[PDB]
């Protein structure tokens, strides 16, 4: 229950550039004397609301914005106070992603979307469409290679194919999400997931595939294509596979529609250092030099900060990220997103593993996503002197 | 901090008799917000895990025959079986949920003429030793539910041990185990655990994992599914 005054503790995921961020920390230290400690706890997207509930945890938490509505409703997040002058340094759509009840609850950092990453040597002309991948694998199997391998354990990676033809999470109508209009059941959703399963049935993919299997598969040059975000680039860089980053294949003539995540920095509600956090975030991290220190450790992709994005977008890989970003949809941040992810994660794994048909798997995911009247997030089911905790 | 008495402690009836069981608490259990009384009733038939009968004092759980009936207000609660039957031989427990969780001492009733939860990992230990009990969950969105550990000790003693919230932020232990025990969950592997250290011989019991129920009308503040008890014996 103590966060410790006069110090900044920052949490950020392990695939991001925490050492780069840590050096922004050291710069902050020599300028102000405040010590900055960067940690990358595992599953920090769940570790955070778990420790922050009783007022413990880091001063600053990084994740895609989707989870931040959820944290905010649980009161785990401070309202941030950037003046109009700082707000203009960033693209307006990124601020829209950090809103909850009209209030800004985090600082946007990077704009993330999955792209198609291909081995240029194995495959000089990557597929425009999902449909031509099965035949492209047969060819590649003849030379002891596969066409495509990406993470199937995380619905984030499988969502772009599901939504291509009209699958959607919650319907966005007149400025608001309608949590009774759920589209994980519709024909577009089923068309995508059926296609992914048929890929697995015809021995072109393994239901078995997870992030680190697919990564090593691509970085060892054994598969021609992978699907991943900018974070994955640095491991591909060191491996010296000759790789390109480009548009995701179309499905049924429609673009794949990745869920765009705005990587964001939140300030713990329970933190005694909310001013030191604002200053670090506004004056050190969200500067050209700040974002570059992180970026040189592990690429952020496109960034919310205008001045630096204009430099980064010159890189054909970031151009690709943006193009894919523009063809997708910005994720909701509503508290129910947690329920949804769990739901789709289950549907994707059970349909792909065979334990359920596509129709059964998505019907379940749709049931588990729909009547979420006052979905809670951290349900304690306990009273303390006749009252709930928090 | 809340004490519960149940009268009578045992009871022998012929088939068909109407039966009333008492439960009294050291203090009022009324939820100032929901106006529900934080009292629930459980049935433990011989050789089985307890099951939910009544919650919110007077609401019958789905599946429970309507001869079971809960009533009461203030500090005074009653479970009535209008005309008892052979299948009702069981110990009956009131449980309060107004301030943490406490089970009553129980009423032994005798007659004279896809939601699954599986525990694992019980065993023997010397006093001061260790064990970690687990409970694997299936048939529901485990991520959405608070889970609790309850243990049954040799002298008809049903005890709450710990509860962990659906996302783990809120954890609570019985005095009897505070410090020595640690309740954890893994929402990714659909799993609940109780690390038991510095074991007393009084910690010897069957240990149940139980799901805290809720619905469209609010939290049940009651446990609506139980696993079979894994057994923990601390033998001097």
């Amino acid at each position: 229950m103590k966060i410790e005054e006069g110090k900044l503790v920052i949490w950020i995921n392990g695939d991001k550039g925490y050492n780069g961020l840590a050096e922004v920390g050291k710069k902050f230290e020599k300028d102000t004397g405040i010590k900055v400690t960067v940690e990358h706890p595992d599953k920090l997207e769940e570790k955070f609301p778990q420790v922050a509930a009783t007022g413990d945890g880091p001063d600053i938490i990084f994740w895609a914005h989707d989870r931040f509505g959820g944290y905010a409703q649980s009161g785990l997040l401070a309202e941030i106070t950037p003046d109009k002058a700082f707000q203009d340094k960033l693209y307006p759509f990124t601020w829209d992603a950090v809103r909850y009840n009209g209030k800004l609850i985090a600082y946007p950092i990077a704009v993330e979307a999955l792209s198609l990453i291909y081995n240029k040597d194995l495959l000089p002309n990557p597929p425009k469409t999902w449909e031509e991948i099965p035949a492209l694998d047969k060819e590649l199997k003849a030379k002891g290679k596969s066409a495509l391998m990406f993470n199937l354990q995380e619905p984030y990676f499988t969502w772009p194919l599901i939504a291509a033809d009209g699958g959607y999470a919650f319907k966005y109508e007149n400025g608001k999400y309608d949590i009774k209009d759920v589209g994980v059941d519709n024909a577009g959703a089923k068309a995508g997931l059926t296609f992914l399963v048929d890929l697995i049935k015809n021995k072109h993919m393994n239901a078995d595939t997870d992030y680190s299997i697919a990564e090593a598969a691509f970085n060892k040059g054994e598969t021609a294509m992978t699907i991943n975000g900018p974070w994955a680039w640095s491991n591909i860089d060191t491996s010296k596979v000759n790789y390109g980053v480009t548009v995701l294949p179309t499905f049924k003539g429609q673009p794949s529609k990745p869920f765009v995540g705005v990587l964001s920095a939140g300030i713990n509600a329970a933190s005694p250092n909310k001013e030191l956090a604002k200053e670090f975030l506004e004056n050190y991290l969200l500067t050209d030099e700040g974002l570059e220190a992180v970026n040189k450790d592990k690429p952020l992709g496109a960034v919310a900060l205008k001045s630096y994005e204009e430099e980064l977008v010159k890189d054909p890989r970031i151009a690709a990220t943006m193009e894919n970003a523009q063809k997708g949809e910005i994720m909701p941040n509503i508290p129910q997103m947690s329920a949804f992810w769990y739901a789709v994660r289950t549907a994707v794994i059970n349909a792909a593993s065979g334990r359920q048909t596509v129709d059964e798997a998505l019907k379940d995911a749709q049931t588990n996503s729909s009547s979420l009247q006052n979905f809670t997030l951290d349900r304690s089911s306990v009273l303390v002197d006749g009252y709930s905790p928090n | 901090d809340i004490e519960l008495t149940q009268s009578p402690s045992s009871l022998a009836v012929s088939a068909g008799e109407r039966v009333t069981m008492n439960c009294k608490s050291s203090q009022s259990l009324l939820n100032s917000r929901t106006r529900k009384n934080q009292l629930a009733w459980y049935q433990q038939k011989p050789g089985q895990s307890p099951e939910l009968l009544i919650y919110w004092a007077s609401t019958r759980q789905s599946g429970v025959p309507d001869r079971f009936s809960g009533s009461g207000s203030g500090t005074d609660f009653t479970l009535t079986i209008s005309s008892v039957q052979a299948e009702d031989v069981a110990v009956y427990y009131c449980q309060q949920s107004y301030n943490l969780l406490t089970f009553g001492p129980g009423t032994k009733l005798e007659i004279k003429r896809e939601v699954k939860l599986q525990e694992s990992g019980g065993g023997f230990v010397k006093p001061g030793g260790s064990l970690r009990v687990s409970c694997a969950a299936s048939g529901f969105t485990f991520s959405s539910y608070a889970m609790s550990w309850v243990r049954l000790a040799p002298e008809m003693r049903l005890e709450w041990v710990a509860t962990i919230s659906s996302a783990g932020g809120y954890i609570f232990y019985s005095d009897s185990v505070q410090g020595r025990f640690t309740i954890s969950r893994d929402n990714a592997k659909n799993s609940l655990h109780l690390q038991m250290g510095s074991l007393r011989s009084g910690d010897t019991a069957m240990y149940y994992c139980a799901r805290q129920g809720f619905g469209n009308y609010g939290d049940y503040y009651a446990m609506d599914y139980w696993g079979q008890g894994t057994t923990v014996t601390v033998s001097s």
